[PDB]
């Protein structure tokens, strides 16, 4: 009768050395806040008219 | 009137420069609004996926 001593399940991270990667996926900071123009966009269009 | 044609060129070139600003300011605007909606959608499925 063989004995069950030969199966080691391994795991994905059971403890190395704690490494604690901190990613800090900073995403959604990452968006283009464009600046406006130099005017004449309401102003003289209307102040100019026809 | 020999100066007509100068003038009449000028503010041919003039609005041809604006006309090409405003369709260069369409597509920053259409680019920087997709870049953002692509950008928040990727973060979210990264995000399920982890
Ligand atoms: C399985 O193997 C790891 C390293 O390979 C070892 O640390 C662990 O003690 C083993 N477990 C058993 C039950 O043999």
């Amino acid at each position: 009768i063989k004995d069950f001593g030969g199966f080691n399940f391994s795991q994905i991270l059971p403890d190395p050395s704690k490494p604690s990667k901190r990613s800090f996926i900073e995403d959604l900071l990452f968006n283009k806040v464009t600046l406006a123009d130099a005017g004449f966009i309401k102003q003289y269009g209307d102040c100019l008219g026809d | 009137a020999l100066q007509i044609p100068f003038a009449m060129q000028m503010a041919y070139r003039f609005n041809g420069i604006g006309v090409t600003q405003n369709v260069l300011y369409e597509n920053q605007k259409l680019i920087a609004n997709q870049f953002n909606s692509a950008i928040g959608k990727i973060q979210d499925s990264l995000s399920s996926t982890a």
